[PDB]
């Protein structure tokens, strides 16, 4: 069948103010077939508490899946999503940037 | 302005046990609002909106059975269609179904639709007509025979004018608040330098709804594409949405630059500039 | 509201 590899994108809910409470997301679209594991990392660690949307899926039939927890920008904090899927041979880590 | 009800159905076959996991989610415009996983507690067609939640018992109660034989029909054709495609019972396979009705700016029918894939593939689709089949290979063909000596499409062309566009004037009344509100893009511009000469202009939308939206960069008011990026649209998790388009651009020429918002929410385009 | 409607693959 089919294989088609997420596109992903890590952002915060609001812009980001250091000290400021907020939701940190990450949204995996275009994917094929729709099992994923998905991970929310502060400092390189798996982040606990981390819900998911309800799988749904596009035009062309590819799915999309937002992950999202509550954290709190800091100078020091480094957040991150950690996606595996059968297209990927490792699993693929995108940085949080506030600036994207 | 104009709407739309569409729901979106996956089973996922697990050969190694059990059935398949199922998973359903209905939307008015781009708000979900109705909910049902095989994987959850309740086993009932669950509310995600405000609005949705004063319906009695009788409709989540018609509609849990109906979304329970929505799942068994999927559990079936994974069967067929692993017979149809000479397949093996130890691979995981996935049918998609999505189908709805789009209203115009007068609330009446406009269009329907209904789609089913296999493997992520188009099998079979109901034409605009709501009368005829698309079947993108033979198996699909053997199916297009059983639904038009079955009455399918008729079945769907009645549900598709009538009850769907009647209950998404019902669902667009009850919640009316959010549903008929276009929340306009919140926009603004961020500047980062890439070097002590070039800069990228980001031009963000924020917590914008319904979805649909275009930003577009401009140079001395003609289009520009070279050295741009633009990112697909995303939910930002409290039912709105966030886009953003970027270009570089040399520093010191900022201001012949221009990015252009078009949303449903604004009377007329927004035009941003870069302010230093 | 979802559709009742019968089909078979
Ligand atoms: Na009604
Ligand atoms: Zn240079």
């Amino acid at each position: 069948m089919i294989q088609r590899t997420p596109k992903i994108q890590v952002y915060s809910r609001h812009p980001a103010e250091n000290g400021k409470s907020n939701f940190l997301n990450c949204y995996v679209s275009g994917f094929h077939p729709s099992d994923i594991e998905v991970d929310l990392l502060k400092n390189g660690e798996r982040i606990e508490k981390v819900e998911h949307s309800d799988l749904s899926f596009s035009k062309d039939w590819s799915f999309y899946l937002l992950y999202y927890t509550e954290f709190t920008p800091t100078e020091k904090d480094e957040y991150a999503c950690r996606v595996n899927h059968v297209t990927l041979s490792q699993p693929k880590i995108v940085k949080w940037d506030r600036d994207m | 302005g104009s709407h739309s009800m569409r729901y979106f159905f996956t089973s996922v076959s697990r050969p190694g046990r059990g059935e398949p996991r199922f998973i359903a989610v209905g939307y008015v415009d781009d708000t979900q609002f109705v909910r049902f996983d095989s994987d959850a507690a309740s086993q009932r067609m669950e509310p995600r909106a405000p609005w949705i939640e004063q319906e009695g018992p009788e409709y989540w109660d018609g509609e849990t059975r109906k979304v329970k034989a929505h799942s068994q029909t999927h559990r079936v054709d994974l069967g067929t269609l692993r017979g149809y495609y000479n397949q093996s019972e130890a691979g995981s396979h996935t049918v998609q179904r999505m189908y709805g009705c789009d209203v115009g700016s007068d609330w009446r029918f406009l269009r329907g639709y209904h789609q089913y894939a296999y493997d992520g593939k188009d099998y079979i689709a109901l034409k605009e007509d709501l009368r005829s089949w698309t079947a993108a290979d033979m198996a699909a063909q053997t199916t297009k025979h059983k639904w038009e000596a079955a009455h399918v499409a008729e079945q769907l062309r009645a549900y598709l004018e009538g009850t769907c566009v009647e209950w998404l004037r019902r669902y667009l009344e009850n919640g009316k608040e959010t549903l008929q509100r276009t929340d306009a893009p919140k926009t603004h511009m961020t500047h980062h330098a890439v070097s002590d000469h070039e800069a990228t202009l980001r031009c963000w939308a924020l917590s914008f709804y319904p979805a649909e939206i275009t930003l577009t960069w401009q140079r001395d008011g003609e289009d520009q594409t070279q050295d741009t990026e633009l990112v697909e649209t995303r939910p930002a998790g409290d039912g709105t949405f966030q886009k953003w388009a970027a270009v570089v651009v040399p520093s010191g020429q900022e201001q012949r630059y221009t990015c252009h918002v078009q949303h449903e929410g604004l009377p007329k385009p927004l035009t941003l500039r870069w302010e230093p | 509201t979802i559709a009742d409607y019968n089909y078979k693959l």
